[PDB]
């Protein structure tokens, strides 16, 4: 239990919210990463009609595969925007 | 779609090519036509009224004065000799014209709509007479137009007879972003729906 | 004589001209090389415009929106001359105003953006939760003492 | 007649006279015409016809009543049902 | 600066002033900007919405009636953090992995 | 030949370059025996005039002006109209504008290439004096800038319409209770832009996943 | 009197290494996925309220 807890500053991160300038600026930067390995995604799908799995993975990528990229990230801000607005709608409510 | 020619017009106007076809004044002709419909009021000084090859014709021939007639006074801002020029326009170019003979009516109409619309981007208000007087209708002569355009979805504003103002209901703001973002994502929702519907089926 | 002057000029006082005018009026007119002489009754007629010249830096801390009716009674001018001397120093930063001529509004300010104010509530919330467990600290320490 | 009119004319008027009224609901005499007004709670002052009341009347029996936590949906609620179908 | 602290809101109107302090309208303009001056106040003055909303009182040294009215703020407080917890653990309650 | 270029270099906007080339053909005409050349050399000191007024520098405007050839063996009522305009350019009063070009109009019109430039010159002079009045207000009646500028409250209302139009303050004029407001605020967002990239590739996507499995069937 | 200052962890490197090792837990808090989050958020608002 002394290892693990880390004070009664420990819960306290997690009522804060931060600036939005930050915040929007996340968004954006993520938003537009995924145009444009979306258009190495468009020629990967494009193909992928021929023989040979290893093959696949020269011609049209498949080594840092752009669907897999893609997926990782959409995921990672999709997460932190459904926490951004619940903790948030949290504090609107909570503290007045 | 106009959209094709105009790009293609004036690379026959830049590009000295005019043969086998109809001569280089009627080439002109045409560029200023499809330069007006599809080009913005930015991009049109730019384009048409700034081209050294119209400049270098002049305009010799009737077709060509008319419409060039309109070009200029719509960037200068008279309203009173655009009226005017565009009945010059349908009588010299488009009826005689075989492409657009039947979008004759077409640009009639639409150029009555860039200008009103043009003046509404400026003015959040306009009285009815200022308006009308400007552009060489009356008030009636003003409601019977507005009241074709206002429903084709271009001018987006209102007309009260009893104040006798014109006001502009013109969103740009936050409310324009959210009305077309929408139609778009819902689009991509309908295809999703569609796509995986068959495969699973099967 | 002296120590009233600079005071006067220093705080953040709403004040008017005549008041001002009157109590320094036989005071510093027997005083050459200041206002005594007859091309500084140019540095006596500068003085109204110092005294609100300050008025509007007090007027814009102080008061966001304020009618510009209420505006010309303060500097004790027209309508006219304050809307020149509000854009003075607008330009000169020194200030943030916009003026209305058909005598609405003067909204004193500098317009914020979607933004700061955003950022403006985070710390409100951020800064709250620190006093909270302060507190708890203190009522631990006060009972056991008591 | 005189109440299908009387549910088109609450969100025509904010308020409307005792005159313009009877013309509406078709009444040839004044007895009939108040009757009608006062069992839609609608008071009858200087001889004017307010909308107001009932209109005002009606917003807050709808908050009084429950329903509207889970129709309106609660902003924090839509939240937690966006993390727990990444997590399901 | 009494009577706003007790009172859950933080501002007030000028009537009210004009009432409270039993003088014009034309007072209060300047004895509210006197508080914001000395510094027993702080925040923005309106006179178009005929408003002083302040954003800061000054401490004090607390008699019984401030300390009463302080308790029943945090007695609203806290049942509401109660009920918009209730909801939330009853919401996913079998997913948290 | 250095008159030619200069011309064209003065519709480049370049008057640092118009001056040059025209100094130049200046000199050519002036010691140069004198035939036809008299007629020639007062057309380009005009035009010197012309270009340095463009630049709003009135240092050297007061150095082309002197007593050796400026107000000596040329001295014509078209060097006089260009130094009355220059001052008043620099002065920043449409006021100044309007009295000079009612009498020297004849002398203006009749050089083309100063036509071209002191007719936009109206319209800068217009212009710099127009933003100054605006900035520091917000619905101030069109009718109290008129006033200032010194035209009819209709023209000035026609020009303030086509500054809109150009975008450089970007408002809107009401004409129906005479006020002018002004937005600066934005109207597209970088979130409304990089949205509707996102989605629309997506499009050609989704397409493109079922035109692979075409197979299927 | 004693006046409370912050008590604060944040380690020592050579403290980290045992600390990681001898865990075998998920963690009170860290603060990772989403899961750890939504638990999170929650024990916060039961924290704003005890104090």
């Amino acid at each position: 239990k002394m290892l693990m807890n880390l004070h009664k500053e420990q819960w306290q991160s997690g009522l804060k919210m931060y600036d939005y300038e930050e915040k929007e600026e996340s968004n954006l930067a993520a938003t537009k990463s995924m145009v444009k390995i979306a258009e190495q995604y468009s020629k990967r799908i494009e193909e992928e009609k021929e023989l040979t799995e290893e093959e696949l993975k020269t011609r049209y990528v498949g080594r840092q595969d752009p669907k897999k990229h893609l997926s990782e990230t959409a995921d990672e801000t999709l997460e932190n925007n459904i926490v951004s607005v619940l903790t948030a709608g949290v504090n609107s409510v909570a503290i007045k | 779609n106009f959209k094709e020619a105009a790009k293609l017009l004036v690379d026959s106007l830049a590009t000295f090519t005019s043969i086998e076809l109809t001569s280089y004044e009627s080439i002109a002709t045409y560029a200023s036509v499809t330069g007006l419909f599809t080009l913005e009021r930015t991009d049109l000084k730019s384009k048409v009224i700034d081209s050294p090859e119209l400049l270098s014709l002049i305009s010799t021939t009737a077709a060509l004065q008319s419409i060039s007639s309109l070009t200029i006074s719509l960037y200068a801002s008279d309203y009173a000799s655009y009226f005017p020029y565009l009945l010059e326009t349908y009588a010299n170019v488009l009826i005689p014209c075989k492409y657009l003979n039947r979008h004759a009516d077409f640009f009639v109409r639409e150029m009555r709509r860039k200008v009103y619309a043009q003046l509404l981007e400026s003015y959040k208000t306009l009285s009815l007479k200022s308006m009308a007087s400007a552009f060489g209708v009356s008030v009636a002569f003003l409601d019977n137009d507005l009241g074709k355009f206002i429903p084709n979805k271009q001018l987006n504003c209102v007309i009260d007879r009893v104040n006798g103002i014109v006001e502009t209901n013109r969103p740009d703001n936050k409310n324009a972003q959210y009305h077309l973002l929408v139609k778009q994502g819902d689009g991509l929702l309908t295809k999703l729906q569609k796509y995986g519907a068959a495969v699973r089926l099967t | 004589s002296q120590e009233s002057l600079v005071k006067l000029f220093t705080t953040n006082e709403l004040m008017r001209w005549p008041i001002v005018q009157k109590t320094y009026e036989p005071v510093l007119n027997e005083d050459d090389l200041a206002f005594g002489g007859e091309a500084n009754k140019h540095h006596w007629e500068d003085l109204q415009k110092r005294v609100i010249e300050h008025n509007l830096r007090v007027i814009s801390e102080y008061y966001s929106r304020i009618t510009l009716l209420r505006l010309n009674e303060l500097l004790d001018l027209t309508e006219s001359q304050t809307e020149t001397y509000i854009s003075d120093l607008v330009n000169q930063g020194i200030i943030y105003a916009k003026v209305n001529r058909p005598a609405k509004i003067v909204n004193f300010e500098k317009p914020k953006n979607s933004s700061q104010l955003l950022n403006e509530w985070s710390h409100n919330v951020d800064e709250l939760l620190e006093h909270i467990e302060t507190i708890g600290h203190l009522i631990t320490k006060e009972e056991i003492m008591h | 007649i005189r109440d299908e009119i009387a549910k088109n004319t609450e969100l025509s008027y904010d308020f409307l006279p005792l005159s313009n009224i009877k013309a509406l609901l078709f009444f040839n005499n004044e007895k009939e015409t108040e009757k009608f007004a006062l069992e839609r709670n609608w008071p009858i002052v200087n001889s004017k016809v307010y909308f107001n009341n009932q209109s005002k009347e009606k917003a807050d029996y709808e908050d009084e009543m429950m329903h509207e936590e889970d129709q309106k949906t609660n902003i924090i609620e839509k939240a937690m049902d966006y993390a727990i179908s990444i997590e399901n | 600066i009494e009577t706003v602290f007790v009172k859950n809101i933080r501002m007030l109107s000028f009537e009210d002033i004009s009432k409270a302090t039993h003088l014009p309208k034309d007072n209060v303009e300047h004895l509210v900007m006197r508080a914001i001056s000395l510094g027993l106040l702080k925040g923005s003055i309106d006179q178009v919405n005929e408003l002083v909303t302040i954003s800061w009182v000054q401490p004090r040294i607390i008699s019984g009636d401030q300390i009463t009215k302080m308790k029943d703020r945090l007695v609203e407080w806290n049942d509401q953090v109660e009920k918009l917890g209730k909801k939330m653990e009853a919401r996913g309650q079998s997913i948290w992995v | 030949l250095d008159l030619m270029s200069g011309i064209l270099h003065c519709e480049d906007k370049d008057y640092k370059t118009a001056f040059s080339y025209f100094f130049e053909s200046f000199e050519s005409y002036h010691n140069l025996t004198t035939h036809n050349s008299y007629e020639k050399a007062c057309q380009v000191l005009k035009y010197m005039l012309l270009s340095k007024i463009m630049l709003n520098l009135i240092d050297d405007v007061k150095n082309i002006l002197n007593a050796k050839y400026t107000k000596e063996t040329y001295q014509s009522r078209g060097i006089d109209a260009m130094k009355a305009v220059a001052e008043a350019y620099n002065n920043r009063s449409l006021l100044d504008f309007n009295t000079a070009l009612k009498q020297y109009e004849k002398e203006l019109m009749g050089d083309e290439l100063t036509r071209s430039h002191f007719n936009a010159l109206y319209d800068t002079l217009l212009e710099s004096n127009l933003c100054k009045i605006i900035e520091p207000f917000e619905c101030v009646e069109i009718s109290h800038i008129s006033k200032i500028i010194g035209l009819d409250t209709q023209q000035v209302e026609g020009k303030l319409s086509q500054m809109i139009l150009d975008k450089i303050f970007y408002g809107v004029l009401d004409q129906g209770n005479g006020w002018l407001y002004v937005y600066e605020t934005p109207n597209q967002d970088a979130t409304y832009d990089s949205a509707l990239e996102l989605v629309g590739q997506l499009n050609k996507v989704v397409d493109q996943l079922f035109e692979k499995a075409s197979v299927l069937y | 009197t004693f006046l409370h200052l912050p008590c604060t962890i944040e380690a020592e490197e050579a403290e980290e290494i045992g600390v990681e090792h001898l865990l075998r837990d998920v963690r009170d808090q860290a603060a990772g996925g989403l899961s750890i989050r939504l638990t999170n958020q929650l024990k916060s608002l039961k924290g704003l309220q005890s104090k």
